[PDB]
């Protein structure tokens, strides 16, 4: 059945191994042969799979390790709440959120660096933040420095709880294997307990605290006089003075007269004109609706009583003619291998983060988030990068599974077999498309640029010339605009304001949203994204399929997951290891994402954001030039890189100086990485030797013999810096630009 | 051996030798296959009897002071429903010889001596009658059963004088009473949230008017 | 207000499934419905009183879904009023 | 006790302790003799 059998004191808490570096691995433990040793110490620190050969210990280590990862997050949260309480103009920000920048960092004045303390207003100074906590603390009705302090302590305590918990469950009472593999109950609790009861509890706090309090601040009152949140929960008559449905108590909920709670549980849609965010009634309803759906879904898989499904039997009924044995056997290979689960989870959590970034800019959920141009740009950019990386990780661990855990004599699967057998078709067809999109997406930009350069602006691809109208997006925009009429009679308005119809929402002389048009200039760039996404898929997919064998090397599996090459024979076999396919994917992931966050930044400044006249005419930040200048490659140079880098470049001598330095500093690191990617090891090894000789002359030759980095480390350092230089350069480019213009 | 809502798992280990047994256990807890901490069938039994005993004096104090305020010679000042005695300030309080939070720490220290020593005898039988404790060591060794230490300080006259059946009969009475009190205290609470007029009053509300039946009403007030 | 419309709909729904879960019109803890038919009954070991094998965990499921199909019908209140 | 001291003596732990002390020292000197473009003692 399903029970809790654990062990007692597997590994004794002691400090011995803390003074025996490289104890975990048998190879590393003998000592530092050369400096190659101190690099292999960290490269194999967390690879629990290579230390031991059984699933039980690997499990207990990953289970306890997560507790550490969970603990750090709490400590990270604790600082953010603490800092917002002791070093912020939050309470001032609650008075005029429209035109006082959120600041929650203050620097010590040592070497003149107090120039960084910007005049964010509100009688305060400091680094203007952009993570947008302030809109999060207002949407939860905090309205006090004291309440930000107590949660900071509460957040800190849990960190000690988690960190303690990690210790307890690896040294004192560690679970057994049978505990881990019972994945029906695993899903059963997470769906009902974590996901389900998480929302319902939160839908609680919104009903009794965030809603009635924020309804005071939105109504307009000084924060200091809002009765404390435990007054409503005690004095039930106060909730009556706003929400008369709270007189009858919770009995309508029990008599199915649910249309009595219509005051604070609605289906409005749209955005709030006062605060530019969603209607907290909808949000209040939303988590409640989600709560029920998850909770019921929790009760599906059989755990201990008669009722419930069997995850094994579900996978063993779907087998088709084209597919053969179908999903039989996938239960094992998804249960006796952590690298399978980590690869599968990474892709979904990777994808979801992206969808988060597409929704949070079009349905602004927190109050006074819409007119916070510094926040919108950062939050959209941040989760794109997070979403991009995690997807690449799903390729690496899927590739690792093919090399280490896959075995067609015991863990045999049929679908994963058929997929292997026709892999030549899969890559070649994906190869042709990546070429097709390559010619018809970039080429149109090149042809546009050539014709424009020759004085033929009537042969370019644009709205004023040969036209390419996205109709399919223009059609679906139409449908969502008229959905409130027929196909969703409950809704008062559309689910957003970017649908091809409606009206803008103005908050304090700053546009929240308005219908986003889709002309030709948008059609091209959407087919750029379809191109770089496909190419990135090609590299990672090729790595996963060919991680065990190919027509070049027939025994690549025997060489492991990350090996440099197989020598210069057969024409040259540099970079055939699956690790080097993900190594290549990173650049395209860095390429796909970068154009997306360029596309978002220009489209919103040119077509959406911007001030609004008192009369009613709207003037966007860049004057609406995206629809004409974004179709020529030179256009992306003049009017985006050259014209929107002005603020970062001349940011010297004012609080935005720290961005001016990072802008340069990130170039230096980017250009630095090239030394590792372009060159090779055998040159650096020899130059090291001559340097080593001079130290022999003066007797200062070390005993950990100097060595050059290993082949796959020269690449690993090469890509890491390149990514760090590329991402940070955009970081300093964006924040300094948007903070100055809005 | 009367069984109530038994289960195949339950009757593999609930042998009935433990007093208060009725073979009721559908959540895998007392299962002896899985024993880390706090899931030992002894410890759970140890926590079962203690919680009951705390309930057996917790319940009576949860209805004594107001009901004794119904006729008794208690001056009405210290005759109050239990939740307004001072435990829950938002329900009310009363000014005792102290001011609160000094009563707490005093209480937590006095409890600390009895509690921790009460814990050690579970870890190390007979240990608490070895180191010097101002005399009294002759008793604090216990009889070897942590839940039933015995001794002239704990079992002064001595019942269960000599009869295991009686003791088994007695301990059966001790748990079923314990279960009765735990549920009862859970009654005095959930009544308070909904009724909000005090425990013993809420029995009169159903006495003078059985048609009250606050279930159907479900009005909430402090 | 016992016996109004929302009540009769509830009592029929709940009893119909408890009938269904015990007499043979549903998969209880002791009957599993396969990809086709329902009569694939098995043992599960939940020693109880009801001779039909209706356990403590089946007096809750059929009770639970007794209300899920009891709310969807009642909140189809386009012809039985909006407020009771 | 011996094992704790040995661990504290491994290279990375000394580095942060050593450099941290060095950072504190330089910051203090710049707090007391700021701008310091020349060495005007002799
Ligand atoms: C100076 C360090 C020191 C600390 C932190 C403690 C604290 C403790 N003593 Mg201890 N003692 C210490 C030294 C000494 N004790 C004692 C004599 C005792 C006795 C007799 C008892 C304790 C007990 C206790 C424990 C319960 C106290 C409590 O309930 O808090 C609120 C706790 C571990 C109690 C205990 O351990 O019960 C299991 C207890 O009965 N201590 C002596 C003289 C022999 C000490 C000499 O230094
Ligand atoms: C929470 C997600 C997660 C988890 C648990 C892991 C866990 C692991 N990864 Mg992995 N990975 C992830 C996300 C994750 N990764 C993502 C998002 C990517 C894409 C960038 C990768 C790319 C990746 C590669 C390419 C490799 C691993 C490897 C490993 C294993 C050894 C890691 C190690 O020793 O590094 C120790 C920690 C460091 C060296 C710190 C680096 C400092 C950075 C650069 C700053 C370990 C099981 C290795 C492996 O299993 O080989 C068998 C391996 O080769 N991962
Ligand atoms: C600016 C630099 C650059 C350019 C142009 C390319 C171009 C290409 N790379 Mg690539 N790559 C680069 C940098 C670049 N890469 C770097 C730095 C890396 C390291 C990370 C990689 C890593 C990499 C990988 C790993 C892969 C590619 C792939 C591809 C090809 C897919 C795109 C395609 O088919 O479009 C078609 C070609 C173009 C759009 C180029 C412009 C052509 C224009 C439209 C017209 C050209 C003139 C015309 C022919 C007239 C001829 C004139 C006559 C006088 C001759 C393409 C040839 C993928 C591939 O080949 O598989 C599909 C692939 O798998 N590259
Ligand atoms: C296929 C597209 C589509 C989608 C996504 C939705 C989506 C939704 N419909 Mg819907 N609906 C559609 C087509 C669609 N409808 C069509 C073609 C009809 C026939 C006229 C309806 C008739 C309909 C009714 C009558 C109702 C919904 C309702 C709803 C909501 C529940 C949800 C927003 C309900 C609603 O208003 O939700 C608030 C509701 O009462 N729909
Ligand atoms: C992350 C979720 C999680 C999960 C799945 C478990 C799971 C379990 N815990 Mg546990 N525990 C957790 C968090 C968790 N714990 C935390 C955060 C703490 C610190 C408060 C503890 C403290 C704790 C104790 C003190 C005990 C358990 C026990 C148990 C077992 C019953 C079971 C294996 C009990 C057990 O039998 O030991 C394994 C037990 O004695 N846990
Ligand atoms: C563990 C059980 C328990 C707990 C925590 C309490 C707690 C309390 N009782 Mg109490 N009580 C209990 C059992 C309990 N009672 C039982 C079993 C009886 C019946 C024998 C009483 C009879 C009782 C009376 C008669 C009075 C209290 C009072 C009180 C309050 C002051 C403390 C006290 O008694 O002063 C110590 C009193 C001494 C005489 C010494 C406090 C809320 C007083 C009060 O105001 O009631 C709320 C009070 O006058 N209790
Ligand atoms: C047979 C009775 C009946 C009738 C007439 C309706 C009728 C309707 N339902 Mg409904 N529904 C039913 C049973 C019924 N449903 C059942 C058994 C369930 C499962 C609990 C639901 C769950 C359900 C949901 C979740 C929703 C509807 C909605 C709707 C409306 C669209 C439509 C008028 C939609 C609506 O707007 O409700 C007012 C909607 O969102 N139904
Ligand atoms: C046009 C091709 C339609 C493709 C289509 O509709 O596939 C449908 C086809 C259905 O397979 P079966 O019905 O035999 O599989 C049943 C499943 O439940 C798994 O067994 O899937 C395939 O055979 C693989 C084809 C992938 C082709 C991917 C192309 C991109
Ligand atoms: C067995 C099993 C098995 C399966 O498998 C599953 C299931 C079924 C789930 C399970 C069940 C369980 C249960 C039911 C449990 C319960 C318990 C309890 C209730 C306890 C209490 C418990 C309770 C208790 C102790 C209580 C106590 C109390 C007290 C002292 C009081 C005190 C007081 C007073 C006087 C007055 C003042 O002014 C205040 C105060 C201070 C407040
Ligand atoms: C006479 C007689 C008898 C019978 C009895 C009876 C009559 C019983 C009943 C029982 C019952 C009568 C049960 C019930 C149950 C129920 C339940 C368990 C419920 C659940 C619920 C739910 C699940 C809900 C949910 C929800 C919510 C909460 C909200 C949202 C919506 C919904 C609705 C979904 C006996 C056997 C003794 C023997 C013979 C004689
Ligand atoms: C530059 C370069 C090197 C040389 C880089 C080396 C040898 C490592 C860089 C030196 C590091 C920083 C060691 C210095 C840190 C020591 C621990 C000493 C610390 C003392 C400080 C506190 C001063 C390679 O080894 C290499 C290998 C493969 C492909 C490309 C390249 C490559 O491009
Ligand atoms: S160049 Fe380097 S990677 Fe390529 S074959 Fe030679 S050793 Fe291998």
């Amino acid at each position: 059945e399903v029970k809790i059998v654990v062990d007692r004191d597997p590994v004794k808490t002691s400090f011995e191994e803390w003074a025996r570096p490289g104890h975990f691995s048998r190879t590393l433990a003998k000592g530092p042969d050369t400096t190659t040793w101190i690099w292999n110490l960290h490269a194999d620190a967390h690879d629990f799979d290579s230390h031991t050969g059984d699933l039980e210990e690997i499990s207990r280590k990953v289970f306890s390790a997560h507790f550490g990862q969970l603990s750090i997050i709490f400590l990270w949260l604790s600082g953010m709440y603490f800092h917002g309480a002791r070093f912020s103009n939050y309470e001032a920000w609650l008075s005029d959120p429209t035109h006082i920048g959120p600041s929650a960092q203050v620097v010590w004045p040592i070497v003149g660096q107090e120039i960084l303390n910007g005049d964010v207003g509100g009688g305060f100074r400091g680094i203007q933040i952009t993570s947008g906590f302030f809109q999060l603390w207002r949407a939860s009705g905090i309205t006090s420095e004291l309440q930000l302090y107590c949660t900071a302590i509460g957040a800190l305590v849990f960190a000690a709880l988690m960190l303690f918990a990690g210790w307890f469950h690896y040294h004192k009472a560690a679970p057994k294997l049978a505990w881990f593999q019972d994945v029906e109950s695993m899903l059963n609790h997470h769906l009902a307990g974590l996901l389900g009861l998480g929302s319902l509890s939160w839908a609680g706090h919104q009903i009794h605290v965030s809603l009635p309090i924020n309804q005071f601040l939105d109504a307009g009152v000084d924060p200091k006089e809002i009765p404390l949140p435990h007054e409503f929960i005690l004095n039930r008559d106060l909730l009556a003075q706003l929400y008369p449905s709270f007189a009858e108590g919770a009995t309508p909920f029990f008599t199915l007269n649910w249309s009595k709670y219509a005051e604070f549980l609605t289906f409005r849609g749209g955005l709030d004109p006062v605060t530019g965010g969603l209607w907290l009634t909808d949000i209040a309803h939303h988590h409640l609706a989600i709560a029920i759906l998850f909770l019921i879904a929790g009760h599906m898989y059989r755990t201990n009583w008669g009722i419930g499904h069997g995850l094994k039997d579900i996978l063993e009924a779907h087998k088709g003619p084209f597919t053969g044995q179908g999903h039989k056997g996938l239960y094992e290979i998804l249960t006796t291998s952590w690298h399978a689960q980590l690869s599968l989870n990474l892709a979904m959590l990777g994808s979801t983060t992206i969808v988060v970034a597409h929704h949070m800019y079009s349905m602004p959920p927190y109050p006074y988030l819409a007119t916070d141009y510094g926040t919108q740009l950062s939050l959209f950019t941040h989760h794109m990068w997070i979403g991009g990386f995690l997807i690449v990780g799903a390729a690496a661990h899927a590739a690792i599974f093919m090399v280490r855990d896959y075995d067609p004599t015991t863990r045999y699967n049929d679908l994963l077999d058929r997929v292997l057998r026709h892999r030549d078709a899969i890559i070649s067809h994906l190869n042709w498309v990546c070429i097709f999109l390559g010619f018809h997406s970039f080429g149109l930009y090149i042809h546009n640029d050539t014709m424009s350069a020759l004085g033929r602006p009537q042969d370019m691809f644009s709205d004023t010339a040969i036209q390419l109208q996205p109709i399919f997006a223009q059609w679906v925009q139409n449908i969502h605009a008229t959905a409130p009429g027929v196909t969703a009679p409950g809704a008062t308005t559309s689910t957003s304001l970017t649908w091809g119809g409606g009206e803008l929402v103005a908050v304090g002389g700053k546009v929240a949203l308005l219908p986003i048009p889709l002309g030709t200039a948008d059609f091209l760039v959407h087919h750029i994204h379809a191109f770089t996404i496909h190419v990135t898929v090609l590299i990672l997919l090729k790595g996963v399929l060919f991680a065990r064998s190919s027509r070049l090397i027939p025994d690549k599996a025997n060489l492991g997951f990350r090996f440099p090459c197989d020598g210069p024979g057969r024409g040259g076999t540099c970079q055939v290891s699956a690790w080097d396919h993900v190594f290549l994917g990173l650049f395209w992931m860095y390429n796909a994402i970068s154009v997306v966050i360029f596309h978002f930044s220009w489209k919103m400044q040119s077509d959406v954001w911007g001030t609004i006249s008192d009369q009613g005419v709207v003037t966007h930040i860049t004057g609406g030039n995206f629809a004409q200048s974004s179709i020529t490659i030179n256009g992306w140079l003049r009017d985006f890189l050259w014209a929107q880098a002005s603020q970062v470049i001349q940011s010297y001598g004012s609080s935005l100086s720290a961005y001016g330095l990072f802008f340069l500093g990130a170039h230096f690191v980017w250009a630095f990485s090239l030394m590792f990617l372009f060159s090779g090891r055998g040159y650096w090894q020899e130059l090291i030797e001559s340097i080593v000789w001079a130290h022999n002359k003066l007797k200062v030759a070390p005993a950990t013999q100097p060595r050059a980095l290993s082949i796959i480390q020269g690449r690993a350092v090469g890509v890491t810096h390149y990514l760090l230089g590329g991402i940070a350069t955009t970081w300093a480019f964006f924040l300094a630009r948007i903070i100055a213009v809005g | 051996r009367q069984l109530w809502f038994a289960s195949k798992q339950s009757l593999t280990y609930l042998d009935g030798t433990l007093p208060g047994d009725f073979g009721f256990d559908p959540l895998g807890l007392s299962d002896p296959e899985g024993t880390g901490g706090f899931i030992e069938p002894r410890w759970l039994a140890y926590g079962e009897i203690f919680n009951g005993r705390t309930a057996m004096m917790g319940v009576v104090g949860m209805i004594a002071p107001e009901a004794l305020g119904k006729v008794g010679l208690v001056p009405p000042e210290t005759a109050i429903p239990w939740f307004q005695a001072g435990a829950i300030p938002p329900a009310g309080t009363y000014q005792y010889w102290a001011d609160p939070y000094t009563l707490f720490v005093f209480e937590m220290a006095l409890i600390g001596f009895a509690e921790h020593r009460r814990l050690q005898d579970w870890y190390n039988p007979g240990s608490m009658g070895k180191q010097y404790f101002l005399g009294l060591e002759k008793y604090l060794g216990g009889s070897g059963d942590p839940a039933y230490p015995g001794g002239p300080i704990f079992n002064p006259l001595g019942f269960g004088t000599k009869s295991e059946k009686e003791m088994k009969e007695l301990k059966l009475k001790e748990i079923k009473n314990g279960r009765l009190a735990m549920l009862a205290f859970l009654g005095m609470s959930l009544q308070a949230i909904f009724t909000g007029v005090g425990p013993f009053q809420n029995l009169l509300d159903h006495l003078s008017d059985p048609v009250n039946n606050n279930i159907l009403t479900s009005l909430k007030f402090h | 207000y016992i016996g109004s419309s929302t009540n009769l709909i509830m009592v029929t729904t709940t009893t119909l499934m408890l009938f269904a879960g015990r007499f043979g019109l549903a998969p209880s803890a002791n009957r599993k419905a396969t990809a086709g038919l329902k009569l694939e009954a098995r043992e599960s070991g939940l020693q109880t009183g009801d001779p039909a094998g209706f356990t403590l965990a089946d007096t809750l499921a059929c009770g639970a879904v007794g209300h899920i199909m009891g709310v969807g019908i009642v909140l189809g209140l386009k012809n039985t009023g909006v407020l009771d | 006790m011996r094992d704790i001291k040995t661990y504290l003596s491994v290279a990375p732990v000394l580095s942060t302790l050593w450099f941290g002390a060095l950072a504190g020292l330089l910051i203090e000197i710049n707090r007391l003799f700021p701008d310091a473009l020349s060495f005007p003692f002799f």
